[PDB]
């Protein structure tokens, strides 16, 4: 037996006159502040999600209905907050400003902007709340997306409109890989927007000043719930920038969006749920946290000309849109078998699976091969990396297992010998700095060299000096095939005879 | 005249007060205006008082307390027969393309028995599916249950529409897939590969996305299962194609949690092993006709004694195995013939003379992968005269499971082939006897029958 | 027990009693409401799991004798909450709240014979010095005490007694 | 061969002057179904009695099953003569226990069983046992005498990955 907000002076209104419904259903009052959420009495009108004013400009999102009271999440500072003030019910769901404007700007989740620069211009709003399109609505992903690493281009293409799992240990490069796919998609039609979730706010500082830096800010939108802000923002937050991507991808454009920490968003979910008192369930994560990070993935999707052409009032025709994710997921100890791991691997279409291991070593990038997969393929990669990929694909997958013989490789079939310092010669290729994206001509010409054998006398040592020394040299004497490459990313045997001199005379140097 | 009220609303989780004489009975529906749109309940507990509490199949944001509901006193009802074929339906039985109504003739209720004790079949009978390796190391019995463990880019979807198409073909049965918690892109890229490959209109297509709420993921295999019984009704033999079991199971486990009710070892529901009774037990051949699955199975840690794969195992009949190492050697269908296994393969069931040949497959395969390891390390001067003979038949019993089938003739070039039980089960006893020794390993690639590898033989 | 949850119900009624000057019927209705509770067929009728309002409206149903107004009201909010066994609860606790808000206080005097009315003035005299409000005696003398009296006000005791002293005697043992 | 060499032992009684029961708990009705038309072919089926709880019914079916068995065995045993019975899946028993216990909220022990787990089926096989005549003549009230009566049993457990160690192996 306990009391359920049988308080004295409401039972004595209810004394007075039972009818008490006389009152609107607009406005209620709160009775209860504690963490951040509060109960509030009355409301009768009330409904999931919706939008409840506070005093002070502050709104709460009512997420409890029960059958006496309301419980909702202060989306701010909860700590003046008091029971007794009174509260109204906007009739409005969780909505977001959307827009071209919103471009080069730093908002939170409510989008109001925190860089300091002014208003935001923008084209309306929506819901933050939003249903994917149905499955007649997809159309399949044939179209590159360039992160700019060797080792992710060519091994794991990303196509437009995909969803790839980036994973890995703490301090592995998950971030750095993902805000150089950001910037290397600065002069292509893909514009970006950067979700952070749970960050400190220095981190961000400065991962916005590298952006500016390198001048890819311009084309990204910044969408940042720090550490420090209430729950609600933070498992909100993907959630707007989802809704801020998909101004673009309905209206035929191609939009990438990621999403820093998830695992973060899921931590806050399972805070707010708790607090909630919802039942709990494995890791007391809540019941429905799959539906969480399932509903919100399924939003990146590449749309036929039809749905474009139906949404846009058939303004825009000919184009087709997508909406590319990039979740972050940390595994706190190699452990791909937790839960909400095992959710958003079984969600994503791919995954990158960064080693600390290998990051440890020498090998910067840290991408490991033969763990990550991408179940897309060779439909999201370009003719020339589509046939060059295989051959360094097969030689890493040859060097593997040698890698057991590498201790005492000089008694071996020189066959073997040659697969070993060609496998090794490929690691040590793809190897590449941070900051530093190369176009598709540069990743098709070293893979070229790469796969084609001008390695084979080369030294395990001075791969990265030959690898700088090629690139200035085709940058210097030959431009133009490298517009071409860029343009087309076609392949043919006027192609590769093109190559062919360039490596040969190439060789001649250095 | 709606009769409930909402009275609470937690997430997914619906509470609805009826008068006390009209309280909804267990799994009925009910209904609701969400806005714009009809959103259907299914009822899950009877509380006291009058007061129901629901899952809600669909997005439950919107709803007020107090909203009118209306008591369909009939449980979930989908459209059934042969209007379903070549249409995409959710779990409701609602068309998520845009082809317009269904032309039903009847809707059934989902939530029904299984067939009594007295209405079994009196016999056990082998469903031939004219795929030489399923048919000769796994036999398929009419209504058992098969498990496909194989991963990706192994083959599996051109698999499953090859069996699409020859039941549709040779036999005259018609098949249903049930998309449990699918993914949205490979859904319409199985939906348009289908329709490419012109077998679309032999099958039944209900779909589950992974971004329906737990209610529509957990009861969309119903509605697939309940399709299929409506065509064994008709007296035909049915395929029934479920897309993951594993996520069955955690959308039982989800909805349970939601519920609130006490998790179980390694925190499943409860109620896992009769949830899972209850689906694979409707699966069975009838005196009237049979339902054959075909369903993928996921190990959530590779982990064989999780309770999720511990109780599908003890369901089913047959394993296939699929590997990407046998399909690096251009082999297809890229199924492992160790691996894979029967529990049909009994002399009291398949015969003795089936038994023989598959065991001897079997041992021949064994001894040459045990021969390989010698011929690696020490070369093939190793090899006794008896050894190369058994290294040379298997590889050519190796090379004779390939078969092109009529799906992928667009790949291949090449016409796709229906080969009999009693074919392949002669051909594979010829091989083993050392008749057909003297034709080259290369005229039993992708041939189909042995009369027709020796007609290769001759021009090769 | 239901006192924790018949506090709230019996401080509103009382609240309400006091603004409006009736606290003695109020008192009268509690005390009908928690006799009809008492009744065998009733009692079976509040255990089974009815709703709320048909409750109520059967309970007000077998009250011909209550404030409809405002008991109605009452039982109504009780009933809508299921509370409706507090009733013989609500009424001591709305009984000790009158009792507190008239400074007025009972007071339970044990001896082992009956006193003279002076001693019983003299008690009464520094028991309202004690507590600063007034009292109302009763005697309720005892067979197993032989000499001394007891006093117990609230749960405040001041023990006289010989059989006291014999035992508080023996504990320096 | 769990289950195969529990029928055959059915089988071999078919001449023994053994009664045999057979008491399926959550198997497949197909699997139920074949046993006993086995069963029939070698004409032991008019010497047992098959009680049957299919995998789809109700948990709480699946419980009075292997005690309505030892029931029907204690009144041969009673009686003064000799029976057998082989339970079957005494495991998907413990299984659904725990699924009526959960369902009541009672707090679970080792892995999710219920610490009445032991209880459940210490109770169940300790009726089967053999009884000097003396017990027979006083249950018979005097009908037979000097015959001792006897029930044989056969549980069967599964255990994952032959780990004789778990809980309720
Ligand atoms: N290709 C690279 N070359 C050189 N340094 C690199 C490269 N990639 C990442 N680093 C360095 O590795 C460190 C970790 O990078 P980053 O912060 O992106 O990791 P993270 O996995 O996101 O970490 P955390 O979990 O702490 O957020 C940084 O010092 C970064 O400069
Ligand atoms: N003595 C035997 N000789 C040959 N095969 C046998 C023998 N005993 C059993 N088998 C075979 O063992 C296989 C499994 O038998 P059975 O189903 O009884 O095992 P089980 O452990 O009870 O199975 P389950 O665990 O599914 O109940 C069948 O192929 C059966 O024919
Ligand atoms: N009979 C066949 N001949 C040649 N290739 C085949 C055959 N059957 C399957 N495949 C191969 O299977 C691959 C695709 O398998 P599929 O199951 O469709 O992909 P996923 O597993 O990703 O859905 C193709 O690359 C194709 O080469
Ligand atoms: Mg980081």
């Amino acid at each position: 037996q306990l009391n359920s907000t049988e308080i004295s002076e409401l039972i004595k209104q209810r004394i007075a006159q039972f009818n008490v419904v006389s009152e609107a259903h607009n406005e209620g009052t709160i009775v209860s502040v504690s963490d951040g959420v509060i109960r509030i009495h009355g409301l009768a009108d009330a409904m999931q999600g919706e939008m409840i004013s506070l005093p002070g400009n502050r709104y709460a999102i009512a997420l409890n209905l029960e059958r006496d009271s309301v419980g909702a999440v202060v989306m701010g500072p909860y700590a003046d907050l008091a029971e007794g003030m009174k509260v109204k019910a906007t009739g409005r769901i969780l909505e977001v400003p959307v827009g071209r404007g919103l471009l080069g700007r730093v908002v939170n989740t409510l989008g109001a902007p925190i860089d300091g620069k002014g208003p935001l211009d923008h084209d309306g709003f929506s819901a933050v709340e939003a249903i994917a399109p149905g499955v007649i609505e997809r159309q399949s992903v044939d179209q590159p997306v360039q992160t700019g690493y060797k080792a992710v281009d060519s091994m794991i293409p990303i196509g437009r409109g995909q969803r790839e799992l980036i994973i890995g240990d703490r301090q592995t490069g998950k971030t750095a890989l993902a805000i150089d796919a950001i910037i290397n998609q600065r002069d292509s039609g893909i514009k970006a927007i950067y979700v952070a979730i749970g960050q400190k706010a220095s981190t961000i500082s400065n991962v916005v000043r590298k952006l500016e830096e390198h001048g890819a800010l311009a084309n990204t939108i910044v969408v940042v719930a720090t550490a420090s802000e209430s729950a609600a923002l933070q498992y909100l937050a993907p959630y707007a920038g989802a809704a801020m991507g998909e101004y673009f991808r309905d209206r035929g454009e191609d939009a990438l969006i990621i999403y820093d920490d998830l695992s973060k968003q899921a931590v806050a979910y399972r805070q707010i749920s708790l607090l909630l008192r919802r039942p709990p369930g494995r890791e007391a994560f809540p019941g429905d946290v799959f539906y969480l990070h399932s509903r919100l993935l399924e939003r990146a999707a590449r749309v036929n000309a039809e749905y474009v052409e139906a949404f846009t009032k058939g303004e825009v025709k000919g184009k087709t849109g997508s909406l590319t994710a990039l979740p972050i997921i940390e595994t706190q100890a190699g452990d791909v078998s937790a839960f909400v791991p095992t959710n958003v691997i079984s969600i994503t279409d791919g995954q990158i699976f960064l080693e600390t291991n290998l990051f440890n070593a020498g090998i910067r990038p840290a991408v490991n091969p033969g763990i990550s997969v991408s179940r897309v393929g060779g439909a999201a990669q370009t003719k020339i990396m589509k046939k060059l990929s295989g051959g360094i694909r097969t030689a890493l997958a040859q060097y593997r297992e040698l890698a057991a013989f590498s201790q005492f490789a000089s008694d071996l079939d020189d066959a073997t010998r040659k697969q070993l310092d060609h496998g090794q010669k490929v690691t040590e290729l793809l190897k590449q700095k941070q900051y530093a994206p190369m176009s598709v001509a540069q990743q098709s010409l070293v893979l070229f060299a790469a796969e084609r054998g001008y390695l084979a006398d080369v030294e395990l040592s001075k791969i990265g000096s030959f690898e700088a020394a090629l690139l200035a040299y085709v940058d210097r004497d030959h431009a133009p095939l490298m517009q071409e490459i860029n343009q087309t990313g076609g392949y043919n045997d006027e192609i590769e005879g093109k190559l062919k001199g360039i490596l040969d005379s190439f060789k001649a140097t250095q | 005249m709606a009769t409930g009220k909402i009275v609470q609303v937690i997430g997914a989780v619906v509470d609805v007060e009826f008068p006390q004489d009209a309280v909804p009975r267990v799994y009925d529906a009910l209904e609701v205006q969400n806005g714009n749109e009809r959103l259907v309940l299914e009822v899950q507990q009877q509380l006291g008082g009058g007061i129901v509490r629901t899952i809600a199949m669909g997005s439950s944001d919107g709803l007020r307390r107090g909203l009118d509901v209306k008591d369909l006193e009939h449980p979930i009802e989908v459209p059934v027969g042969k209007a379903t074929l070549g249409r995409i339906m959710n779990v409701l039985g609602e068309p998520v393309d845009m082809k317009g109504e269904i032309g039903e003739e009847e809707r059934w209720a989902i939530h029904r028995a299984a067939p009594s004790y007295e209405e079994l079949s009196n016999s056990q009978e082998l469903l031939e599916t004219g795929i030489k390796v399923i048919d000769l190391m796994a036999p398929f019995a009419k209504g058992g249950k098969v498990g496909l463990f194989g991963g990706a880019g192994v083959g599996k979807t051109v698999n499953m529409m090859e069996l699409i198409r020859n039941i549709a073909i040779e036999h005259s049965g018609y098949s249903v897939f049930a998309g449990v918690g699918e993914r949205t892109r490979e859904g319409n890229d199985f939906y348009h590969e289908m329709t490419d490959s012109n077998v679309i209109d032999k099958v039944s297509l209900v779909y589950g996305q992974m971004n329906e709420p737990p209610g529509n993921r957990l009861r969309v295999a119903l509605t697939g299962l309940t399709m299929a019984e409506k065509f064994r009704d008709e007296g035909r033999d049915v395929l029934l194609f479920v897309d993951n079991i594993y996520r069955y199971t955690l959308a039982g486990t989800e909805v349970s949690a939601l519920l609130g009710r006490m998790p179980s070892a390694v925190g499943y529901q409860p109620t896992l092993a009769e949830e899972m009774g209850v689906l694979q037990e409707r699966i069975t051949s009838t005196k009237t006709g049979s339902i054959t699955s075909v369903q993928a199975v996921y190990v959530p840690a590779d982990d064989l004694t999780d309770p999720s794969p511990a109780t599908t195992f003890a369901h089913l009949d047959a394993t296939v195995v699929l590997s990407r190492q046998i399909a690096s050697l251009g082999i297809y269908p890229a199924v492992d013939p160790l691996d894979s296994t029967s529990r049909q393969l009994d002399p009291l069931v398949v015969g003795q003379e089936h038994y023989d040949t598959a065991r001897g497959v079997q041992s021949i395969l064994q001894r040459y992968q045990e021969l390989k390891d010698i011929i690696a390390i020490l070369g093939m001067d190793e090899l006794s005269e008896e050894d190369k003979l058994v290294v040379a038949r298997a590889r050519k019993i190796q090379r004779f499971l390939s078969q092109p089938f009529f799906v992928a003739e667009v790949f291949t070039g090449s016409p796709g082939k229906y080969v009999s039980l009693k074919d392949t089960i002669r051909g594979f006893k010829g091989i083993m006897e050392g008749e057909y020794d003297h034709l080259p390993e290369q005229a039993f690639y992708m041939v189909g029958s042995i009369e027709e590898a020796v007609e290769k033989a001759k021009k090769l | 027990e239901f006192i924790t949850v018949a506090r709230p119900y019996a401080k509103a009624a009382f609240d309400f009693a006091v603004e409006h000057q009736s606290v003695e019927r109020w008192q009268d209705m509690l005390a009908f409401a928690a006799e009809v509770t008492k009744n065998e067929q009733m009692a079976e009728l509040l255990s089974g799991a009815l709703a709320p309002e048909t409750l109520a409206e059967s309970f007000i149903a077998v009250a011909g004798e209550q404030l409809d107004e405002n008991g109605q009201n009452l039982i109504r909010v009780m009933a809508e909450n299921g509370r409706l066994n507090a009733l013989p609860d609500v009424l001591e606790q709305f009984i000790h709240l009158r009792a507190v808000s008239e400074a007025t206080a009972e007071v339970d005097v044990i001896s082992a014979a009956a006193l003279s009315e002076q001693q019983l003035a003299k008690i009464s005299a520094a028991m309202e010095k004690r507590l600063s409000r007034k009292v109302k005696l009763n005697a309720k003398i005892d067979k197993s005490v032989m000499a001394g009296v007891i006093i117990r006000a609230g749960d405040m005791v001041i023990d006289g007694s010989v059989r006291g002293r014999l035992e508080r005697l023996a504990d320096v043992l | 061969g769990k289950t195969a060499l529990a029928i055959d032992a059915i089988i071999n009684q078919r001449d023994s002057g053994i009664k045999a029961i057979y008491v399926a708990i959550g198997q497949k009705a197909s699997t139920i179904s074949n046993v006993v038309r086995k069963l029939e072919e070698h004409g032991a089926l008019a010497n047992t009695i098959v009680v049957v709880a299919t995998a789809s019914e109700s948990a709480a079916l699946q419980y009075l099953a292997p005690y309505a068995g030892a029931a029907m065995g204690e009144y041969f045993r009673d009686r003064g003569e000799d029976a057998l019975i082989i339970y079957d899946d005494l495991s998907k028993q413990a299984v659904a226990y725990r699924q009526i216990s959960l369902l009541l909220r009672r707090p679970p022990g080792r892995e999710a069983f219920p610490g009445d787990v032991f209880y459940l089926h210490s109770r169940l096989l300790e009726r089967a046992a053999r009884v000097n005549a003396e017990y027979v003549e006083a249950f018979t009230k005097g009908e037979v005498k000097g015959k001792t009566g006897s029930l044989t049993a056969l549980p069967i457990i599964e255990t994952q990955a032959g780990d004789v160690s778990a809980f309720v192996p």
